[PDB]
């Protein structure tokens, strides 16, 4: 188990590294968009023309690096966490004869660790591992919010945000109130950003709840 | 007048036009200058409206393409019936319809897969199906895999009788536009003949097969030493015994003294408690009142003759408090657009198929369907699956109308313009209830952890707190546990009994549907549908409404329905096309119907499902829990999913190994969209730039050139695995809960 | 050429949309199309609905250039009239704005001059070092 | 039988058809040396 | 059947009543010999509508008195 | 029975039996949101009062210790502290919209057509008045359901 997990750490440092290194070396330009470096690090794209130019930046070549690391490092943290809580707990056949099959990561680490932890406010009580249950379903709550920005682009937002401001100036008691900035959907790069700020904010205070209220229900 | 109307021989038969790819259209029928040549292929495959423009073309081509599915769809039936017939436990599970595990597939013993023929009962090894097909089966009395096994071998005849009758709907005979164009005739014909006659002729079935065998099998009798069917017909003094209405003959019909015949067409409301389906008297009486009623109602339309009504007759004349001066020319737009009429019949036909998931649940109309939860769990599931999947549906082809088939020069109506002129009324409007609806239900859920997790629990939404009771379900549901007793007197039971009673069918040591309470998470998770389905139909009505102009980009339908964006430019306009808003709603459908489904199941297994006693006392799957955890996401992803699902992952060894492992893989697939709808084009053309270096380097570059996936297409690629990961990741969750536990 | 000078001539049969002038025409610039129609006819008008327009002179209110070019490519490739739209900023100064020599900008009209036009290949741009701690970019020299 | 020969040639049908051969192959082998783990007929 | 009886009465005068709604009444090619109009289409439908209220009245009679 | 606004078939709003009905244009006329000739500070009193009235509802009847003794004690200060939030966001609001002494922004005439008065609310000091009355109406209005709350008897919400 501990061959294949770093074979899939290998692949998470290969991979984030290909993407990394792909963005920077054409960071000044590819066949694509050999005047890539006249546009800046970040900016949206080239437009829909040659095919399509979507995340075509270095920066975007970032913004997708920050998915496959914060997947390298969750494999690196759930290889690392399990081995460990399993040395804690006494049973390393555990980890040895469980760690080979994603099932066995599945059940005997996400699915059993996280007992404790989904329990910390049941509707009979609460224990101390109350605030960790909270974060694991905030973390939960803004990784996926991520994915509204990832998923969803713009365009429909600005579409949407016009009907709102129409209805803003067209409501009674409301047209008194008027903006002073005139409220347009988030740019694209900036959405970008602010689903991987969402995803990254998730992943990171969702594994955190659950590496600290299962280590901290039982304590080894 | 409505004559005939076709031509001899319009498209020649033969290969010549299999050979060269893509022949259809005039960009794609040169050959691939990129790869991206292939995706466009199947993507204009079946978008008849982009290779012809004219109707007669198009509507030949969907009439002989709906033969081809008619085609597929019976010799899927074929199939069934025959795993049915010889791979299957149909008699053992007819001996015994409450121990045995409805099983028709067998595996083959290769590579160890065969641990996935489970020991369902019967002396049989095999996968427990879950399409509730044996139900049907027994509805219809069959008992016997002969009778499988023909129908088997005439479904397959009605596959090659479609196949060949496409071929010569396409290109031996094919009609033209005046005979698709003619609606009263297709109406009449559809209402009178397919649905009339269909209902009539299955009312015939179930009155001289149905009726008979389903009570010699309630009564007790062994499938083999039961009596055929054909002997019910022609042996009368054999159905005389079953029912002595039969022994006057006709003459209680043609007379007119009905009443003698209700021996076997009965209006005995609720559930048969000797199998916990419905009662197959009560069906045949509704398939035969159905007949008489769409029969009357396919002599509507005038066809050929001086009676009946124009639907153009009836659209004009419609005046009303409420813009009835408009409706004029709907005619014209639903007779010169296949893309009109497909948008309004997926959207009935969708929610016609949720309709039948809700009253299949509450009325179980096959014998011995309510005990068996997977089937019933896994029908539920599937059709409301299929009626969202047809509703976005609904919403992609009003978008294609919109941007396509709109003239408001020649077809103009004043409905359609209205609702263009004022749709950012409707979307601002639906955009707030939307946002209303999300605060005002998962907020509540929010509230309901935040107070959980305060150890506030008296501060909580539920019942011991805070109640949001659904007053007007309640009062519903009271209504229609006291309806049978004075509003409707000819039932001598209620229509469903999760009204309310002292009604609990059990057939053996499982419920069949005791009555189904509404508590405050009730209002909660209803709320959350509603909030769920307003948001779908915003964003599907947007992309529907603004599928033509907007303020952003007032061009929008000379850049086409299905394009990725007009550029970065006015801030940026990524999503801004309908297909972006009907990719996006399929998004929010996944939402919906998987919290739909989440809803039902875990509704059914802590307030319905479960086993009976011999004191009297029902035992749940989960044990009432819906009520107190339901209103918490915490219980939802501990008394939920993660509770429930613990027989997915014990499922590894015993037959539901592949639900485990198809649990794995879906979680998989829906992860392996994020690499589409997260990523853009430029990345992955770039990549295969330097991959495409690196073949150029080895004398292996292709010709057909590597190009990343078109922008649509990607979103297209992730949204298609990001449904597909996320509802076989449900499908496996569910059939192995429901088949580990009911 | 002399500009054509917006008259008050009357305006297309519409019965409202949503999709007027808001506010960028109370404090901002809003914009305005004449087309001269040879008969009454209907035609998609870009705020959303269908407007009929008179014969002769016809002139329509538009929140943004974007949708008086959209309608005027239509017009002049389905109704093949000529059109014409201007600027009007909230205290007056009309300003011409679509042809702005009397023949579309597809034609190459002799007297306007070259602006925004680099006499290089566009791989020949100096890098960013070049023009580093400089207010121009990489693509003005 | 012309074009259809050229319709049976297309990437598709071609790919079907070698990886139904190759799938019926690899089903076969595992049929008759089920549960494979080593080489050892060297 | 049984002609004379309730059951026929009610249903035959259903009938002839709907066929004279349709002939001389306010109910509504094909070219019959008969004075006004009333093909053969429109006698089938007077006589399925008919049909459709003696059976209504015949069973409604039935229930009740 | 729907019509264009104002017969202008190009901006972007209609008349309906909603907006443009004559009852809908009397209420939403004679409210203190649109009594432009008074000063803006008694339209404001108006605007405060109605809004701190009923605040303390919610506060009161579905607070933190709304099972507890002090529960209108409690929800009519929390009522108090969102209208001493309140008139610092319209005081915000106004000092970044209008700085100090322009003239108002408000829409200069009706509809029909006719030179009305500016606004004097779209002002700086207009609306600084209509922030000093909604702060002082607010706390009355709070202050005014604090007492009857438990003076007055009713079957409550
Ligand atoms: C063997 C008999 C035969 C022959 C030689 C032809 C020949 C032709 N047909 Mg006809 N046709 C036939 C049978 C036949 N057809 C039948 C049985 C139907 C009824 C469905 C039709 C309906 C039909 C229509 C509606 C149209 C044609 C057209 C054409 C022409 C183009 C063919 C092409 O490129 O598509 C070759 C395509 C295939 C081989 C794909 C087969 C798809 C089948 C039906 C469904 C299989 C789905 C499968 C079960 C699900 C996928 C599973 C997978 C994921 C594993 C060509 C002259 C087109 C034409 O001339 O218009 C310009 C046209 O529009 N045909
Ligand atoms: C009362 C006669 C009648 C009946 C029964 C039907 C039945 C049907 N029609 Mg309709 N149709 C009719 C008259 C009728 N039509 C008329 C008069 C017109 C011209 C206005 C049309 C025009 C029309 C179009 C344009 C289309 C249909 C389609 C369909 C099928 C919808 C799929 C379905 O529900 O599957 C239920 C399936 C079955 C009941 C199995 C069918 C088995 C039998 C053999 C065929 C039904 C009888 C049929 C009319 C053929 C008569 C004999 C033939 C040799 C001449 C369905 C079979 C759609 C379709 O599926 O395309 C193929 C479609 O696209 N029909
Ligand atoms: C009565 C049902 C019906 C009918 C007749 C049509 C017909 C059509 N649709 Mg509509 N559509 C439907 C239902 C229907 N659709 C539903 C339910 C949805 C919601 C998802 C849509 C959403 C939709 C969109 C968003 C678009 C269309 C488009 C089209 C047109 C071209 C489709 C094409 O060539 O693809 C040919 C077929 C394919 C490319 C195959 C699709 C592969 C699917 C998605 C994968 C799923 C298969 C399976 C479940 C997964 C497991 C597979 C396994 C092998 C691993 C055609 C007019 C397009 C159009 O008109 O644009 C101009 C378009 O853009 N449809
Ligand atoms: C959990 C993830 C998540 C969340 C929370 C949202 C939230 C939202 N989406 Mg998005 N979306 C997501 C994922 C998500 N989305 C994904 C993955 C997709 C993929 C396609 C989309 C696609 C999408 C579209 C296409 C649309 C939405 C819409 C909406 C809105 C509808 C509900 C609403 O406003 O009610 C109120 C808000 C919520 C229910 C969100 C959660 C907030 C909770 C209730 C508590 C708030 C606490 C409070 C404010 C205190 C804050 C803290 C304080 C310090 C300030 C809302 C902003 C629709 C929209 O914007 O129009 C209405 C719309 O059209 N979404
Ligand atoms: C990439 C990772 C990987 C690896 C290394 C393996 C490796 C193996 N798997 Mg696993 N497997 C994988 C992925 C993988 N699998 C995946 C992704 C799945 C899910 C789809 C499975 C599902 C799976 C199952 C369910 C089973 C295996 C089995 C096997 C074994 C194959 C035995 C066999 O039939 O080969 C025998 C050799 C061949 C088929 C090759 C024959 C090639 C032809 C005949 C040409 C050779 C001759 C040629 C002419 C040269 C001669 C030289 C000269 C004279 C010319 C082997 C240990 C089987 C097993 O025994 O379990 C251990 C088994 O039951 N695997
Ligand atoms: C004028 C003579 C007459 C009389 C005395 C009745 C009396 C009755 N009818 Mg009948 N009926 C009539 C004319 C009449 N109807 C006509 C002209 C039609 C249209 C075809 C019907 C169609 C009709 C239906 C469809 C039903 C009744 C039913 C009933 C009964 C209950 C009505 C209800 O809602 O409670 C009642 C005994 C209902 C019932 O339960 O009867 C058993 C019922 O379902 N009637
Ligand atoms: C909890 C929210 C809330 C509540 C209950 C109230 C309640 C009230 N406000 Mg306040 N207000 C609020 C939020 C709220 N407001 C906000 C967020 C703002 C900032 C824009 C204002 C700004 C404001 C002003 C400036 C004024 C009021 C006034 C009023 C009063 C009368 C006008 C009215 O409500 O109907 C009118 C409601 C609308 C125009 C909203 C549109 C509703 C549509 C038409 C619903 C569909 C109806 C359909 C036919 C069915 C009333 C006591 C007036 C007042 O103090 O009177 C004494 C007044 O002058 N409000
Ligand atoms: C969360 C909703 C809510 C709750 C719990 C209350 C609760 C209460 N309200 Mg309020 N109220 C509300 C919303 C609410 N209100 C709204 C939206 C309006 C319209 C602006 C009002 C207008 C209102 C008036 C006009 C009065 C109350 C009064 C009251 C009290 C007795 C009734 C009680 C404390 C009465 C009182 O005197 O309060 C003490 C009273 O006279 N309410
Ligand atoms: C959105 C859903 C929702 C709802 C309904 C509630 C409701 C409540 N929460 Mg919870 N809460 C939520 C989400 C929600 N919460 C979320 C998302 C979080 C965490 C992010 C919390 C965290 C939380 C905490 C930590 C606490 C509460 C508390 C409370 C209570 C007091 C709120 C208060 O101060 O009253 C103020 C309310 C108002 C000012 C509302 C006025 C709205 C009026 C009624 C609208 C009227 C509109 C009118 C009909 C318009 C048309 C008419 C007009 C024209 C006249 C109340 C039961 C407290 C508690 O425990 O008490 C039980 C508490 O301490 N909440
Ligand atoms: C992964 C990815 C790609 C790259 C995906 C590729 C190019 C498509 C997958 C193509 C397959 C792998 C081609 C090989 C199949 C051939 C038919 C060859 C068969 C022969 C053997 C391999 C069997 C995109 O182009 C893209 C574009 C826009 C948004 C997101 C993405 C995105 O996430
Ligand atoms: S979809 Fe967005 S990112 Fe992609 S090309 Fe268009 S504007 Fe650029």
């Amino acid at each position: 188990g501990d061959f294949l997990v770093h074979h899939a750490i290998a692949l998470g440092l290969h991979t984030t590294t290909l993407i990394l290194v792909k963005g920077a070396l054409d960071a000044r330009g590819s066949k694509l968009m050999p005047d890539k470096k006249d546009f800046g690090y970040s900016f949206p794209c080239d437009g829909p023309g040659r095919g399509g130019t979507c995340d075509i930046s270095a920066w975007d070549a970032f913004y997708l690096a920050v998915f496959w690391m914060l997947n390298t490092i969750g494999w690196v943290t759930f290889y690392w966490h399990w081995k460990h809580i399993t040395l804690w707990q006494g049973n390393v056949s555990q980890f040895n004869e469980s760690s080979t099959y994603l099932m066995g990561w599945l059940r005997d680490y996400l699915w059993l660790n996280s007992s404790q932890l989904i329990n910390g406010y049941n509707p009979f009580g609460m224990n101390s591992l109350s605030v960790w249950a909270w974060m694991f379903l905030f973390g939960h709550l803004v990784w996926a919010t991520g994915f509204m920005f990832l998923i969803s682009w713009r365009g429909y937002w600005q579409e949407l945000i016009e009907t709102l401001a129409w209805a803003h100036e067209r409501t009674p008691l409301a047209n008194l109130i008027r903006w002073k900035d005139k409220p347009v959907a988030l740019s694209i790069v900036q959405a970008r950003l602010v689903g991987l700020a969402h995803f990254s904010v998730g992943y990171i205070f969702t594994y955190a709840a659950f590496l600290i209220a299962s280590t901290s229900g039982k304590f080894g | 007048e409505v004559k005939i109307l076709v031509d001899r021989d319009p498209i020649k038969t033969s290969f010549e036009e299999w050979a060269k790819p893509g022949h259809f259209s005039r960009t794609i029928a040169k050959g691939p200058d990129t790869t991206t040549w292939i995706w466009n292929l199947h993507a204009d495959a079946h978008d008849f409206d982009s290779h012809t423009s004219d109707l007669e073309e198009i509507s030949r081509k969907v009439f002989s393409a709906h033969f081809g599915q008619l085609s597929i769809i019976f010799l899927w039936l074929s199939g069934m019936y025959f795993h049915g017939a010889r791979f299957s436990n149909y008699e053992a599970w007819l001996s015994d319809p409450t121990h045995i595990g409805p099983s028709a597939q067998v595996v083959w013993p290769i590579v160890g897969q065969e641990i996935l023929n489970g020991d369902v009962g019967g002396g049989f090894r095999g996968i427990q199906i879950t399409s509730g097909f044996f139900q049907i089966w027994r509805a219809s009395g069959i008992t016997s895999e002969l009778q499988l096994y023909c129908t088997a071998i005439g479904a397959l005849v009605f596959a090659a009788l479609m196949l060949f009758a496409g071929w010569f709907h396409y290109h031996k005979a094919a009609p033209k536009l005046a005979w698709f164009q003619d609606v009263e005739s297709m109406l009449n014909h559809h209402l009178a003949g397919l649905l009339g006659l269909g209902s009539l002729s299955w009312a015939g079935h179930q009155v001289h097969v149905s009726l008979p065998i389903n009570q010699f099998l309630n009564a007790g009798v062994d499938p083999k030493e039961i009596p055929l069917p054909h002997e019910f017909i022609l042996n009368r003094d054999l159905l005389a015994q079953l029912y002595p209405s039969f022994a006057e003959g006709a003459t209680p019909f043609f007379t007119l003294n009905w009443s003698k015949y209700s021996e076997f067409l009965t209006f005995r409301g609720g559930l048969d408690p000797v199998t916990g389906g419905l009662w197959l008297t009560d069906i045949a009486h509704h398939h035969l009142a159905i007949a008489i009623l769409f029969l009357i109602a396919g002599h509507m339309y005038r066809t050929n003759w001086g009676i009946g009504h124009g639907i153009k007759d009836i659209l004009e004349a419609h005046k009303g408090p409420f813009t009835g001066q408009g409706h004029k020319g709907l005619y014209e737009i639903l007779t010169t657009s296949w893309h009109a009429q497909l948008s309004l019949n997926l959207a009935m036909l969708g929610s016609l198929t949720i309709i039948v998931a809700h009253h299949m649940y509450s009325m179980p109309p096959y014998p011995y369907l309510a005990t068996d939860y997977a089937t019933q769990l896994s029908l539920f599931t599937h059709h409301m699956w299929i009626g969202g999947f047809l509703i976005v549906g609904a919403a992609a082809h009003a978008a294609i109308f919109m941007v396509r088939d709109y003239d408001p020069t020649n077809r103009y109506n004043d409905l359609l313009d209205r609702v263009l002129r004022h749709r950012d009324a409707i979307i601002s409007h639906l955009n707030w209830v939307c946002i209303f609806l999300g605060f005002h239900s998962f907020g509540l859920y929010i509230h309901n952890d935040t107070m959980s997790a305060l150890g506030r629990p008296q501060d909580m939404f539920s019942d011991t707190a805070i109640q949001l009771q659904p007053v007007f379900a309640q009062w519903i549901q009271n209504t229609h546990a006291l309806a049978p007793g004075v509003t409707a007197p000819g039932e001598t039971a209620s229509t469903s009994l999760t009204w309310g009673g002292g009604e609990l069918v059990a057939v053996g040591g499982k419920v069949a549907l005791l009555p189904i309470p509404l508590g405050t998470a009730d209002f909660l998770v209803h709320h959350i549908h509603a909030f769920t389905i307003h948001v779908t139909v915003l964003i599907l009505l947007k992309g529907v409404l603004f599928a033509r102009s907007s303020r952003l980009i007032p061009d929008k339908a000379n850049l086409g329905f299905r394009f990725p964006c007009d550029g970065p430019g006015r801030g940026g306009t990524c999503q801004v096309s309908a297909w972006d808003h009907v990719f996006l709603g399929l998004f929010w459908m996944y939402n919906a119907i998987s919290v739909v489904i989440f809803h039902f199941s875990w509704k059914m297994q802590s307030d319905v499902w479960g086993s009976i006693s011999d004191q009297g006392v029902v035992t749940h799957i989960t044990g009432g829990n819906f009520a107190q955890s339901s209103i918490t996401i915490n219980g939802w992803l501990r008394d939920f999913l993660w509770a429930q699902a613990s027989q997915v992952i014990q499922s590894y060894g015993s037959s539901l190994s592949a639900y485990g492992l198809f649990f794995l893989g879906a979680h998989f697939v829906w992860a392996f969209s994020l690499m589409f709808l997260f990523s853009g084009r430029g990345y992955w053309q770039e990549l295969i730039e330097s991959i495409v270096w690196a073949h150029n380097k080895l004398k292996v570059a292709p010709a057909t050139q590597p190009r990343a996936l078109s922008i649509i297409q990607g979103r297209a690629v992730g949204v298609t695995h990001y449904l597909l990961g996320g509802i076989a990741t449900t499908w496996a969750f569910f059939l192995a809960r429901i088949i580990a536990v009911g | 050429t002399p500009p054509q000078l917006d008259p008050n001539t009357p305006s297309p049969i519409f019965a409202g949309s949503t999709g007027g002038l808001l506010r960028k025409a109370q404090v901002e610039e809003f914009y305005v199309i004449t087309w001269n129609s040879p008969k009454e006819q209907i035609f998609e008008m870009p705020t959303g609905g269908a407007a009929i327009m008179r014969e002769g002179p016809n002139l329509l209110k538009l929140a943004r250039k974007e949708q008086c070019l959209a309608l005027g490519t239509r017009l002049r490739s389905k109704y093949k009239i000529t059109y014409q739209f201007y600027r009007v900023f909230p205290n007056g100064e009309v300003q011409y704005l679509h042809p702005k020599d009397g023949v579309y900008p597809e034609k190459a009209n002799p007297g306007r001059e070259g602006v925004g036009l680099n006499m290089r290949s566009i791989g020949k741009n100096v890098s960013p070092i070049e023009v580093k701690f400089t207010g121009k970019q990489s693509y003005d020299l | 039988m012309r074009d259809l020969k050229t319709y049976l040639s297309v990437a598709p049908v071609l790919s079907t058809l070698w990886f139904g051969s190759l799938a019926g192959l690899l089903i076969e082998i595992n049929r008759l040396f089920p549960d494979a783990l080593t080489f050892p007929f060297f | 059947d049984f002609i004379g009886s309730s059951t026929n009465l009610i249903m035959v005068t259903s009938t002839t009543l709907m066929l004279f709604a349709g002939r001389f009444g306010l109910a509504p090619g094909l070219q019959t010999g008969d004075p006004a109009g009333f093909t053969l289409a429109d006698t089938l439908a007077c006589g399925t509508v008919g049909h459709i209220i003696g059976v209504g009245v015949v069973l409604g009679l039935k229930n009740i008195g | 029975v729907v019509q264009p606004i104002n017969g202008d078939p190009f901006i972007g709003s209609l008349e309906t039996p909603v907006t443009s009905s004559p009852l809908i244009a009397w209420y939403l006329s004679n409210l203190p949101g649109y009594r432009t000739a008074v000063n803006p500070l008694l339209r404001g009193v108006e605007v405060g009062l109605a809004h701190g009235f009923f605040l303390v509802g919610p506060f009161v009847k579905a607070g933190p210790l709304r099972n507890t003794a002090y529960a209108g004690s409690a929800g009519s200060l929390a009522a108090a502290g969102l209208v001493v939030i309140l008139s610092m966001c319209l005081t915000i609001y106004g000092i970044s919209s209008f700085k100090e002494g322009e003239p108002s922004i408000a829409p200069s005439l009706t509809l029909t057509g006719r030179k009305k008065q500016p606004d004097q609310l779209q002002t700086a000091d207009g609306w600084a008045k209509f922030t000093g009355g909604f702060f002082f109406g607010g706390i009355s209005g709070v202050t005014w359901a604090y007492f009857l709350l438990y003076v007055l008897d009713l079957p409550y919400f």
